[PDB]
């Protein structure tokens, strides 16, 4: 009752996490990783709801290389509401825990920190993340075989004029 | 990546041993992360994972090791669209014509004023996807389009997936979940356990095709460039429907190339084809396998173990340690012969000698001979009829091999790719007594450590990926997580690195610890048990609450 997580460190910064369930088990993920890629995580969070235009302009890149505005148009399609929802209410009550753990994690590394690890506190994208996120994340990661690789064709896709 | 898999016929200790050597980037959304799961009577893993994702992607358990490769199998396909001769927006299906669905997705844009404007943007989509433009090859005109179906986006299965998996027993059991879920997207899937079985898997999810209908619904053309292109005008051409399926429209299980053996498997990327050539997999939907020349990477590997002789952990680690760059075993001999017969014709100086000096690997302390190796390597690739040997689908491991001289054009052509690499390389402004791993570095803040490994078309094992970024190499992907498992009596001996440490965060105390360790190749204990864990000097703990 109800998030708890026991984390262990061993050398180079491996966290070993002990819980009783996948709740608690996804809070102390989300809380090691956050202590070590929090800037990382909010980078990409935001490179999948497709607003890299919104903090970073038009002239930025993402990770991937890929300008900022295709990005964030592909991404805003493959991440529509209607999509997540879909991908939400086919997971197992398992994952679903272990979603809720690891935001809820995460975003407790982020009230607590005061900078010692995460070189990005200020930055307004560097925020709260939800459950939703993570599943942007996943569905990101899942196309990366398939139309990922197609992302700025998809962007480039326009019906010919009254040209020849 | 690569990925060898020991079974009980040919390790020293009689058990299973695996080596996971999955390359990737070291940067992003897809760096991997070090990390041990417990919840205690049910779960027990420790691995590497990507970021956001609460499971554990590579790892080991109490009796079982896994890891992935990129396979070589179609995770989509293309369709060639007959475009309504009427309407350029509609689109042909048994004759009928069908309208082009547009959703527009906003996009808001901050400018230099700092002010936030909204940029509107149509994506037309098909029955069978969104379209994609690759101008000069796939176009939209008014008379054809493309539209592209991946399988994956109705995968919703893919993390339950791998938490299955991180609750695997044995090989047995790893089989029977990844089969019965099918939520692997694009990887094979090695492993092995302590009864000692060694198992490849290329069960992963792919467009499901009845093999009477490929030579009707392929597009000939596209399908001979590597496309996985699809007839979009025929019905009869949309993925085919099998009940034993895990999603619809997918390959099922039982269609998919599985090994299970005792002595070894292993994968670098190519096909399921020669996971082992004692026991070759073949008779498979092009979509899923096909039988293609291994690269370099895959020969090297199966050079090292095919033989009678017991695996040692030490054999498999060196593997990766030792930075042999294979592909000059098929083309150096013969390049110093012809170093040799051109004595004193100066502008080949430098080259020959630095080629002659070489140790044929891409070390730290390697010398220019691999810079000189791969710009001729490049140049190489780009001449037709070269080899002495060219490939024999009768001797796939042994052939290519070797620079056909003796035929005069091929003799000139190969001088001149020698001298051209040699003139690229006196260009480029690198100095006198420059060796490997004072080229290829990453930045880690204000300094600079030195990588060793080298490019993976070149058979280095230890792939490693650099791209030009002022005076140096600065590595972008290559070898990540290392992580080698054997099962002696007290429990899972786990060994490796991850080679760009545990945090990208240059604040952080773990931001390039391990990476210094990884350019030394002095690879670590992955403690596992609880003894393991309580004898590091180390160990720190932490104990975390919150309400529901
Ligand atoms: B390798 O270069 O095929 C990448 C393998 C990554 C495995 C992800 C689970």
């Amino acid at each position: 009752t109800g998030l708890a997580a026991d984390i262990r460190w061993t050398a180079y910064g491996v966290p070993h996490i002990r819980a009783k369930d996948e709740r608690g088990l996804g809070y102390g993920i989300g809380y090691a990783y956050a202590r070590d890629n929090a800037c990382l995580l909010a980078e990409e969070i935001v490179t999948a709801r497709g607003e890299r235009a919104r903090y970073f302009g038009s002239e930025g890149k993402s990770s991937a290389e890929l300008d900022n505005l295709p990005s964030d148009i592909f991404y805003a399609w493959l991440n529509q509401p209607e999509a997540l929802q879909a991908f939400w209410q086919a997971q197992t009550p398992a994952v679903r825990q272990l979603l809720e753990g690891y935001a809820a994690g995460f975003n407790r590394f982020l009230r607590e920190a005061d900078g010692k690890t995460t070189s990005c506190l200020g930055q307004p994208w560097l925020r709260a993340i939800a459950t939703d996120d993570l599943l942007r994340l996943t569905r990101r990661l899942l196309v990366e075989g398939g139309v990922g690789q197609f992302a700025d064709a998809l962007v480039a896709a326009a019906p010919p004029g009254a040209e020849k | 990546s690569n990925a060898i898999a020991v079974g009980s016929e040919r390790s020293a200790d009689g058990k299973g041993m695996l080596l996971a050597n999955p390359h990737f980037p070291w940067n992003g959304a897809m760096r991997f992360y070090q990390m041990h799961l417990t919840i205690p009577g049910r779960l027990d893993v420790m691995g590497a994972s990507l970021p956001g994702l609460p499971v554990v992607n590579i790892g080991f358990s109490r009796h079982l090791a896994w890891t992935h490769t990129v396979d070589t199998s179609s995770h989509f396909t293309l369709y060639r669209l007959a475009l309504d001769p009427k309407d350029p927006r509609r689109y042909l299906v048994d004759g009928r014509s069908l309208p082009l669905e547009e959703k527009s997705v906003a996009i808001e844009v901050r400018g230099a004023d700092g002010k936030l404007s909204r940029v509107e943007h149509k994506v037309y989509q098909s029955i069978y996807g969104p379209l994609v433009v690759w101008p000069g090859k796939l176009d939209w005109n008014r008379s054809e389009a493309y539209a592209l179906r991946d399988a994956n986006l109705e995968n919703t299965r893919v993390l339950q997936q791998w938490y299955s998996i991180n609750q695997a027993s044995d090989v047995a059991d790893l089989r029977r979940r990844v089969e019965a879920l099918q939520g692997i997207p694009w990887v094979n899937t090695l492993a092995a356990d302590e009864q000692g079985n060694a198992l490849y898997m290329n069960q992963s999810v792919v467009p499901y095709l009845k093999p009477e209908l490929i030579p009707a619904c392929a597009i000939p053309q596209l399908v001979a460039e590597g496309l996985p292109a699809l007839q979009g005008q025929d019905s009869r051409c949309a993925w085919s429907r099998d009940p034993a399926a895990a999603q619809a429209g997918i390959t099922p299980a039982a269609q998919l190339p599985v090994l299970l053996r005792r002595d070894f498997v292993q994968n670098s990327n190519d096909s399921a084809w020669l996971t082992n050539p004692a026991s070759p997999l073949q008779g498979f939907s092009p979509l899923v396998s096909q039988e293609k020349p291994i690269g370099p990477r895959a020969r090297y590997a199966l050079s090292r173990l095919q033989g009678k002789q017991p695996l040692e952990a030490k054999t498999l680690e060196e593997m990766v340690t030792a930075n042999h760059v294979f592909s000059a075993d098929q083309v150096l001999p013969d390049l110093l012969r012809l170093c040799r017969d051109n004595q004193g014709e100066k502008s080949l100086a430098r080259a020959c000698a630095a080629l002659a000096q070489w140790d044929r690997g891409a070390n730290l302390d390697s010398g220019s001979g691999f810079v000189y190796f791969q710009r001729f390597m490049q140049r190489f690739a780009e001449l037709d009829g070269a080899w002495k040997e060219p490939f024999d689908a009768q001797r796939p491991l042994d052939t290519p091999q070797g620079i056909a001289l003796d035929r005069p054009q091929v003799a000139t052509q190969v001088r001149q790719a020698l001298a051209d690499a040699a003139a690229e390389v006196e260009k480029s402004g690198i100095p006198d007594g420059a060796r490997w791993g004072d080229l290829q570095v990453s930045t880690r803040g204000q300094e600079r450590i030195a990588i060793p490994g080298g490019d993976g078309h070149f058979g280095v094992y230890n792939a490693i990926q650099s791209v030009r970024k002022g005076d140096h190499l600065e590595v972008v992907g290559g070898t990540s997580y290392i992580q080698l498992v054997t099962f002696p009596e007290e429990g899972p001996k786990a060994r490796g690195l991850l080679a760009f440490s545990q945090s990208s965060d240059p604040r952080s105390p773990h931001y390039r610890d391990q990476t210094e360790l990884f350019s030394r190749q002095q690879w670590q204990t992955l403690p596992f048990s609880d003894r393991q864990i309580d004898a590091d000097p180390q160990l720190q703990r932490l104990s975390i609450r919150e309400a529901a």
